[PDB]
């Protein structure tokens, strides 16, 4: 009856949303809610920070298919990526310091300056708990060390650093796994990246100048059920591309862990 | 001589597998690759002197 | 009524005994996932208990 | 509760008499049938007679 | 994910059989499956029992098991609760080690104290309840240092030489308590840890700056102290020092070395689970911020 | 244009453990849990028939043999999800449109 | 042919339909009221009866 507080509130929001204005040259494909935001540490004063989509990292990634790179090369030809290749590509095998994960979009406004909400924790979803937006990993980037589906797989974003050629072309690896112990996750990383662990010695054999660093970096992002795993299809600006969807993906942004 | 045994047996080592694949063997894990066509179903045998 | 119709099978410590007992096998290590149809017959604790 | 145990002891005497009485019936059947075994020659003898 | 776990029994409880479990209320209980209704056969560390009698393999298999706090003995069921990240709940002592306020705690496989209280506290037709120790962090990692020095020490030695250091190594001491440690010796998992260990020792030896590695010798003539006298004996095998190098190179030569300092110490490092706050006067219960 | 056809709903005939004839073996009885502290180790004084004999072989002096039995519980559990949308629309009534 | 005779044991798995015949009022069973629990998630609410 009286003081019916339950009637007053419509719905609670455990998610920790944040509003980030974005340049119009990066809003493409980013307009879909399921995409990571990653601040970049530009060395220029104006601006020292620059948000980038995870898809923007794939134009320079080595492991991604070159045919996909031919598509991404036609996408981001604007004020964003022309400066991104001017900056992050210049970085000498340094990305975990330059980059900073910031969750995924909830909504994207249009206009010449595309402000967008992005949760930093909890589920991302449409307002009034209606549609459930889903995360979208790029197709080739996704992988699993265990082909068997787990009961519950956390996702991680390793950044491999090759040292073969004079110009490093680091790879990017989204991956889901039921593993939850970093002490064992580095152990399963030991024997799989034997060429990369050899590469960390392979710079010392040639170039004592310039310090070699990580063979990869691991940080928590969130958990997902094996039934929540999907590999569907996506369209934006007519340039169709299939993507590895993740349904009810809670966001839990752990700090980066450098290692060799 | 051990290489001659693996060759005459026809069962070559898969580069001693991954070291982590050996680490999972103590918990128990599959070693055989699945056969391609298998119209006849599961196979089994054993051997005694 | 022969004391041991298969001396290299029924005897304790014979080649098949160490080859198929889970105890003598685990002392040398093995993959548990593989099935061992003869091993079910040679076991002690599976039988004597 | 002790008065309930009075009835329990009464029922213990009841089954002690009933089961002994039915055992006396099974004994009368088992004894008379035992007499029929001694009383009855094998058929091939009776056929020869 | 699930906020709670349930269990089912086979052999029936008595007075003591339920009383020993009520004694274990609010105590750590690992599970390997996280199903809503786990069977008792999967409960506990006993499922990893090993006739080879290992230990480090029990630890690595323990590394992936989920931890779940005990609560509420309704009877004929365990009624486990799944800990939440970043909060706190009361936790009973299990491992025979004294606790202090604010220390970090970690899970370690059990080992006999010596006299061996041998209190299984639960048993069925063969199945038992082996609860892993909750131990203070420096004790949790020093045993890893003992197992790792045990691994490097094993190479190229006579059996009397192999066991000569063991009389001191396997008899760890801490807070008056003493512990004898049975060891796998060689269980492959110690070997794969040794491979990344020596691989870290190589780069730590090689990434060192020409002045940083010389820094002890630069301090050797500079000062005189018994810790330096102990420092002095190790480095020597049987006075001049140089100085050069532009300042900027050290910001790189030191920086990557920090990653190896983690990668070398990561294997003796263990994930924290508990942080004690309100120690109980009776030295039993202890609430702990942060969980698994 | 193109044709469309609607609710080809999947009909589901109901079943019951009680309607089933398999329950004739069962002696099912719903009953509140006592929080028994395990009283399921039931004892049974099962009376044993015997027979009198004229033989000199002894017959048992002890009527009724003991029997110990147990109540082996096997609990079951069924999840069923409900979307937060279906709940928030269920209690609330916006009254804005049909 | 060497000196080795072989007992080549081999287990087989067969699909089998079956039948069973318990007596009337054989085993007894009792059940209690269901105990619903409200597992919580921000996006959905599963219910484990």
């Amino acid at each position: 009856n009286t003081i019916s507080v339950r009637y007053l509130y419509h719905a609670d929001h455990q998610a920790l949303t944040a509003r980030f204005f974005v340049p119009e040259g990066l809003v493409e494909f980013e307009a879909q809610p399921g995409a990571l935001l990653i601040r970049m540490e530009t060395g220029c004063d104006s601006p020292r920070h620059l948000y980038i989509s995870l898809y923007l990292l794939g134009i320079r990634a080595s492991n991604v298919s070159a045919s996909t790179r031919c598509l991404l090369e036609s996408v981001y030809t604007a004020s964003a990526a022309r400066a991104a290749l001017q900056w992050l590509d210049l970085g000498p095998h340094l990305l975990h310091r330059r980059l900073e994960t910031l969750g995924c979009v909830k909504t994207v406004s249009l206009g010449i300056t595309s402000l967008l909400t992005c949760v930093m924790r909890g589920y991302l979803y449409n307002t009034l708990k209606t549609e459930v937006f889903a995360l979208m990993i790029p197709k080739d980037m996704y992988l699993t060390w265990e082909e068997t589906r787990g009961r519950l797989q956390y996702v991680y974003l390793i950044i491999v650093y090759d040292y073969d050629g004079p110009e490093t072309r680091p790879g990017i690896y989204v991956l889901t796994s039921s593993i939850a112990h970093w002490q064992t996750l580095v152990d399963v990383a030991r024997g799989k990246f034997a060429r990369e662990r050899c590469s960390f010695v392979n710079r010392r054999i040639t170039r004592p100048r310039q310090i070699p660093l990580c063979t990869g970096v691991i940080q928590k992002l969130g958990w997902c059920l094996a039934d929540d795993i999907h590999t569907s299809f996506l369209v934006h600006k007519e340039l169709k591309l299939s993507v590895v969807r993740l349904d009810n993906f809670s966001v839990e942004l752990g700090d980066f862990r450098e290692f060799v | 001589v051990d290489r001659w045994i693996r060759h005459a047996a026809g069962v070559e080592r898969p580069q001693l597998l991954d070291t982590e694949t050996i680490s999972m063997l103590t918990f128990g894990s599959m070693s055989e690759r699945n056969a391609a066509a298998t119209v006849h179903g599961q196979k089994a045998a054993c051997e005694l002197i | 009524f022969a004391a041991t119709h298969n001396p290299w099978a029924s005897q304790a410590g014979c080649l098949s005994d160490v080859l198929y007992n889970t105890r003598h096998r685990e002392r040398l290590g093995y993959n548990s996932k593989f099935y061992s149809p003869c091993a079910q017959y040679f076991n002690t604790e599976e039988i004597i208990a | 509760l002790d008065k309930i145990l009075n009835v329990e002891a009464m029922h213990t005497v009841l089954r002690a008499l009933k089961n002994t009485a039915d055992a006396m019936e099974r004994g009368l059947i088992h004894s008379f049938l035992q007499t029929l075994l001694r009383k009855a020659p094998p058929y091939f003898v009776v056929q020869t007679l | 994910m699930e906020a709670n776990i349930f269990c089912t029994f086979d052999h029936k409880l008595s007075i003591a059989d339920v009383g020993k479990l009520t004694k274990l209320v609010a105590a750590v209980v690992p599970i390997p499956q996280r199903l809503h209704l786990i069977k008792h056969y999967q409960l506990g560390l006993h499922q990893f029992v090993d006739h080879t009698r290992g230990y480090v393999r029990l630890r690595g298999l323990l590394r992936n098991m989920t931890l779940t706090l005990m609560r509420r003995v309704e009877g004929n069921q365990i009624l486990l609760h799944v800990p939440t990240h970043g909060l706190l709940y009361t936790v009973l002592n299990t491992g025979p080690v004294t606790w202090e306020k604010g220390d970090a705690l970690c899970v370690l496989p059990p080992l006999f104290h010596g006299p061996l209280a041998r209190e299984n506290l639960l048993t069925l037709g063969q199945w038992e309840l082996v609860l892993p120790w909750i131990v203070p962090m420096p004790l949790a990692l020093e045993i890893n240092q003992r197992l790792l020095i045990m691994g490097l020490f094993s190479l190229d030695r006579s059996y009397e030489e192999v066991k000569a250091a063991v009389q001191q190594l396997q008899t760890i001491t801490f807070r008056d308590a003493t512990f004898t440690i049975p060891d796998p010796v060689i269980d492959q998992h110690l070997l794969i840890d040794m491979k990344t260990a020596c691989l870290s020792m190589s780069m730590v030896a090689n990434l060192a700056s020409e002045l940083t590695m010389t820094y002890v010798r630069k301090l050797a003539l500079e000062d005189s102290s018994m810790l330096l006298v102990k420092c002095q004996e190790l480095l020597m095998r049987l006075p001049a020092r140089p100085q050069h190098v532009s300042p900027d190179d050290e910001i790189a030569r030191l920086s990557a070395l920090f990653v190896m300092l983690r990668q070398l110490d990561d294997l003796i490092r263990e994930q924290v689970v508990f942080t004690v706050c309100d120690v109980s006067p009776d030295n039993k219960s202890a609430t702990c911020i942060f969980k698994g | 244009f193109e044709a469309i056809f609607g609710t080809f709903c999947n009909r589901l005939e109901w079943v019951y453990f009680l309607t089933s004839g398999l329950a004739a073996a069962a002696h099912a009885i719903k009953f509140h849990d006592l929080n028994k502290l395990t009283t399921g180790k039931m004892l049974f004084h099962v009376q044993v028939p015997r027979v009198a004999s004229g033989a000199g072989l002894p017959t048992s002096r002890q009527t009724t043999i003991m029997v110990t039995k147990y109540s082996e519980k096997s609990p079951i559990t069924i999840p069923f999800e409900l979307s937060a949308a279906c709940l928030t629309y269920l209690r609330e009534t916006f009254e804005g449109t049909i | 042919h060497p000196g080795f005779a072989l007992t080549a044991v081999r287990t087989d798995t067969f699909e089998v339909d079956m039948l069973l015949y318990s007596g009337k009022s054989c085993t007894s069973v009792i059940i209690n009221n269901p105990i619903v629990t409200k597992e919580e998630r921000d996006i959905s609410t599963t219910y484990h009866v």
